[PDB]
């Protein structure tokens, strides 16, 4: 559901 | 068959072959509007064959089960590759029957024993689309040690992107740059056996959870799904892993 980068 | 090129290939591309994906791979019901992928198909129809381009035009086909989109093996010109699994060694007597030489792999297809052929966790290995073109590339020339972290990249960028809409993104942020990825990322596909059973037992029990599943979000943060209401159900997971093979 959530989103950027990591 | 289903088909990306990396020549040109931009986030709306990669959208496409991802999408293209989930819809090669066949279901007949849906669970909370989550297609649910079959218990089991027989013969050649278990398998979905990718042709995947590099930037050079070079090319391999990778053989997908279509009940758990697991990679049994690959093709690179005249040779295929299969891994050391008793599930792979089946497929090859479906696929890539016209190769002029079979090669097994010294591993499994899981993580774990991928992991551990490539020297290096999956945390610590840049993936994206550049890393998609570099992983076509080290395949067509067999090399173990290299595969295995090919065949990482490769696993994550499509099979993964597949099952998770966020993976997708994340992959399509990583058009032009490659980056490791995000906690998030991999605690996703180490629960996707977890999540696919949760939501299927779901159903007879008001979309509440027997087991909840603990997960790592954007932030780093521990979060506990408990029910089919979450965002990872309506709007994250994209294919249920029947629980006839978990
Ligand atoms: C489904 O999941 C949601 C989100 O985790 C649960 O939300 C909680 O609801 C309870 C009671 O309604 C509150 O005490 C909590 O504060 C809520 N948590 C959050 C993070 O907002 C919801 O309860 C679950 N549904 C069922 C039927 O158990």
């Amino acid at each position: 559901s959530d989103d950027d980068m990591g | 068959d289903v088909s990306f090129r990396l020549s040109g290939a931009d986030p709306s591309s990669y959208g496409m072959f991802i999408k293209d994906l989930r819809n090669a791979l066949p279901h007949t019901e849906k669970v909370y509007n989550i297609p649910l992928l079959l218990p089991s198909v027989s013969g050649a129809g278990r398998y979905l064959l990718m042709h995947l381009f590099n930037y050079d035009g070079n090319t391999i086909t990778v053989a997908v089960d279509v009940t758990n989109v697991y990679i049994m093996g690959y093709l690179a010109l005249t040779t295929s590759y299969f891994f050391n699994e008793p599930a792979a060694d089946l497929a090859s007597q479906y696929v890539f029957r016209s190769a002029r030489r079979k090669i097994t792999l010294p591993y499994s297809g899981n993580y774990e024993r991928l992991q551990i052929a490539a020297g290096k966790p999956r945390e610590k290995i840049p993936i994206g689309l550049p890393a998609l073109d570099t992983a076509i590339s080290t395949l067509l020339h067999y090399d173990s040690t290299a595969a295995a972290g090919a065949l990482l990249v490769l696993i994550q960028t499509t099979a993964e992107a597949a099952r998770f809409k966020y993976i997708e993104q994340q992959i399509q942020e990583r058009a032009y740059r490659d980056e490791v990825p995000s906690s998030a990322t991999i605690s996703l596909e180490n629960s996707w056996s977890g999540l696919s059973k949760q939501i299927q037992l779901a159903q007879g029990n008001n979309g509440v959870f027997r087991t909840p599943t603990v997960l790592v979000d954007s932030k780093g943060n521990r979060v506990q799904i408990t029910n089919v209401t979450s965002n990872v159900v309506t709007s994250n997971i994209q294919l249920l892993l029947n629980t006839k093979n978990i």
